[PDB]
RNA sequence: UGACGGCUCUAAUCUAUUAG
DNA sequence: TAATAGATTAGAGCCGTCA
């Protein structure tokens, strides 16, 4: 009665920190995080520049090569052997192997190597280009359909090819209303923080699962529809399942670049864990 | 665990409110505490149609009464501007100003928008200027109401020349009831946002009326934070046009903005995003003196924040003007690079504040994520961390992210828990947007009550 | 133009790079 | 002078209103 007393709002701080903040803070226990980063466990031991002179036409499309190769100051950037380009263009048989210049992957990746005719940053860029291009040359053999975004080239799985999943009923394809929604990934790789490969998650929509929707307004508008209720597990599983499906072996992903040599991409994402984190299991519905 | 990598954690920064007490949640503590700078009474003015003022007053007498939220845990209650902010805001006191309906029919008749927008703004600007040009009763902040979109920089730039704080209000945000689409649903669909919609406008309106809702309660002295952003405008037909911006905060009072110069750089098509050494050094001396006079103290450290990498020669110009121990750090933030993490066990995303340090310079900061007190994540999707890398200068990496979390709480436009990017850059985006309406516009005021 | 974020869609530009 | 790309950027729409 008669509430006459100095306010002393610092006391209200204590009540604020113990009435509506009961065991609601950021330092409680350990946790582990699965990243979006896929390490490159093995690189090919050799990166070679080929010296195709008057054996490939200047107007030839290098993107049509059977193996991922890039023209660079009348040299060819590819891990493949000099004799793996017979079918694409003949007359290449007049080429001697010793003419090509060979560059080891270890120093070109660690940044140790640097010369007058090529530098580290551009060498890293070319490797970035090669592994990025190698995905296009691999997705044809992995039985998935492509889709060109503004910059990237997303790939998704055709409707009904699998049992809507890869493992553990993880729904990778499905339909909403009269339209079909399909999980899809992207491709990206770079070497500065560590030799690793990026992927990104997009949902690709089709009117029945085959005949794509060309109107980008519908594709983008539908994209926000499906993600508005997706959980954190939903984004985690639909990516882990998708990568696991694309891998041809339980070890990793084989990125064929040479006739026999290739690039290994671990299917297990690079792992993180933190010392202290949140605890809250509360959820009802939405 | 050998190949496992560690995410360091940054303790949540806090802000102190009125009476000197300090709390962490801006809007939650504010009701219990009160604004840092109390303002005695607020009176405003409105320009528009008669139905606009009726809609305007119908909103004002609504927000004074307590308004709750559909998810009160996520968005806490708003008991009222009179109680939360300790001020008084009536409706009949508000200065009423009118625009004739035929005037709208007079100049909206032309379907062309390029000529209309610049001139229709002139009707908005001129009548307000004639209002508070000789009247003894000066109006604090003018609330411009827009009937329909059928504009920001075009209107604010001229009004900027007369040091008048104004807040634009689209008619939909206050009349979403009647405003319906073909299905009858509201255009903005303000079904759940109600309760929080009042929070952000009230904090904005109070800020524009001279009030300061909060300030950083964990700031060391001798440091200043400066945000530089690059903006290109298509209003100039000439391809060689790309502007810049610069912000100051002083971390204890109202912010400061100096353009230095419009700066028609090379800009082969639209821009190059690099200050020339002549302009770069000129702004910095003109920048530090603002801090020197405001705090009557010699600055010690300045954290230049940008979204682009700095070159070498601009830092040499930067480093040749700071005296004695004043060291500059280039903290460039980027939102593009993704490293989306996932919680292995559980459904909630990575909690905010955790950081991943890749080396002594670069780091990934989760300014957005999951905050426990709110029991929700401000990032609707899996949060995208902002790449923070020290472009130039030597400084402790961990100290940089510690203050970036604090700098993300100082957004007075909206009362959100934290911003995805530090307000030294978020406000800079609103800085360069407004001033590019007209090239010759100069003599820019420092106050941040307007300009946004 | 109450804000926020998270998306797609464009758009430059700056770096090797070959043809002018 | 435009192609191919990677890296690095800025606008400009649209959508969601968070367990
Ligand atoms: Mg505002």
């Amino acid at each position: 009665n008669v509430p006459k007393k100095p306010p002393d709002h610092s006391k209200s701080n204590l009540l604020y920190q113990q009435i509506f903040l009961h065991d609601k803070q950021a330092i409680e226990k350990e946790e582990t995080y699965d990243s979006n980063w896929f390490p490159i466990i093995s690189f090919p031991n050799e990166l070679r520049f080929h010296r195709y002179d008057w054996r490939l036409p200047k107007q030839f499309d290098v993107r049509t090569l059977a193996f991922p190769a890039i023209r660079y100051k009348e040299y060819l950037c590819t891990f493949a052997w000099e004799y793996d380009f017979i079918h694409q263009l003949p007359k290449t048989e007049t080429y001697n192997g010793q003419e090509s210049i060979r560059i080891s992957t270890s120093d070109i990746l660690s940044g140790r190597y640097d010369t007058d005719f090529i530098r580290n940053y551009e060498c890293q860029r070319l490797i970035v280009q090669l592994i990025n291009k190698a995905f296009e040359l691999r997705m044809k053999d992995k039985n998935v359909r492509e889709y060109q975004m503004s910059k990237t080239f997303a790939y998704w799985i055709e409707k009904g090819k699998l049992e809507k999943d890869k493992f553990e009923k993880i729904k990778l394809v499905g339909k909403q209303k009269n339209k079909y929604w399909h999980f899809g990934i992207s491709a990206a790789g770079k070497l500065y923080p560590s030799p690793v490969l990026m992927v990104s998650s997009h949902i690709i929509f089709t009117m029945d699962g085959i005949n794509l929707i060309k109107s980008k307004s519908i594709q983008h508008s539908s994209r926000r529809k499906q993600g508005k209720n997706w959980w954190n597990d939903k984004w985690r599983e639909k990516l882990l399942a998708f990568i696991r499906f694309l891998s041809d072996d339980q070890n990793a992903i084989y990125l064929n670049v040479g006739s026999e040599e290739k690039i290994l991409i671990s299917n297990k994402p690079l792992k993180f864990f933190g010392k202290m984190s949140y605890v809250t299991p509360s959820e009802v519905t939405l | 665990r050998g190949s496992m990598k560690e995410l360091i954690y940054i303790e949540e920064p806090s802000i102190l409110f009125a009476h000197g007490q300090k709390c962490t949640d801006p809007r939650d503590g504010l009701a219990l505490f009160g604004p840092l700078n109390q303002i005695y009474g607020i009176k405003s003015g409105v320009v528009g149609t008669q139905k606009g003022l009726q809609i305007f007053k119908s909103y004002l007498d609504k927000i004074q009464k307590p308004i709750y939220n559909h998810n009160n845990i996520t968005r806490p209650m708003f008991p009222g501007f009179e109680a939360v902010f300790g001020c008084k805001w009536e409706s009949q006191n508000i200065v009423f100003k009118e625009i004739t309906d035929e005037e709208i029919r007079r100049y909206l008749f032309n379907a062309s928008t390029h000529k209309r927008t610049y001139d229709l703004v002139t009707l908005f600007n001129d009548k307000i200027i004639t209002a508070n040009k000789n009247d003894e009763e000066r109006v604090d902040v003018w609330f411009v109401i827009v009937p329909e979109e059928i504009f920001h920089d075009q209107l604010k730039a001229r009004l900027l020349e007369h040091t008048i704080p104004t807040q634009i209000l689209r008619e939909s945000t206050l009349a979403w009831r009647d405003f319906k689409n073909t299905f009858g649903a509201p255009i903005r669909d303000f079904s759940k946002i109600e309760g929080h919609l009042a929070w952000t406008i009230s904090t904005a309106a109070y800020y524009k009326a001279g009030g300061k809702p909060w300030k950083l309660g964990d700031i060391r002295p001798g440091v200043c934070y400066l945000g530089l952003v690059y903006k290109k405008i298509e209003k100039s037909k000439n391809p060689q046009n790309a502007c810049c911006a610069a912000q100051m905060f002083l971390d204890n009072g109202d912010g400061t903005v100096f353009k230095g110069e419009v700066g028609p750089w090379y800009n082969p098509e639209k821009g190059e995003y690099h200050l020339k050494p002549k302009e770069a050094k000129a702004l910095l001396t003109q920048a530090l003196e603002s801090y020197k006079e405001q705090n009557k103290s010699y600055p010690k450290e300045v954290f230049i924040h940008a979204r682009t990498r700095f070159n070498d020669e601009e830092w040499n110009a930067f480093n040749e003007v700071t005296p004695k121990n004043t060291n500059l750090v280039g903290v460039t933030i980027t939102k593009s690079k993704p490293l989306k993490l996932y919680k292995t066990e559980g459904a909630f995303p990575i909690m905010r504040g955790n950081a991943y340090i890749v080396d002594e310079k670069k780091a990934f900061l989760w300014t957005l994520g999951f905050v426990p007190k709110l029991q929700s994540t401000l990032s609707m999707e899996v949060p995208n961390p902002i790449f923070i890398e020290i472009n130039k200068g030597e400084a402790e990496i961990q100290q940089v992210l510690k203050d970036i979390l604090a700098l993300t709480k100082l957004n007075y436009n909206a009362c959100i828990y934290a911003d995805g990017e530090p307000v030294t850059l978020r406000f800079a985006n609103k800085i360069g947007e407004i001033l590019t309406a007209s090239t010759e516009i100069k003599t820019p005021p420092l106050a941040f009550k307007y300009y946004i």
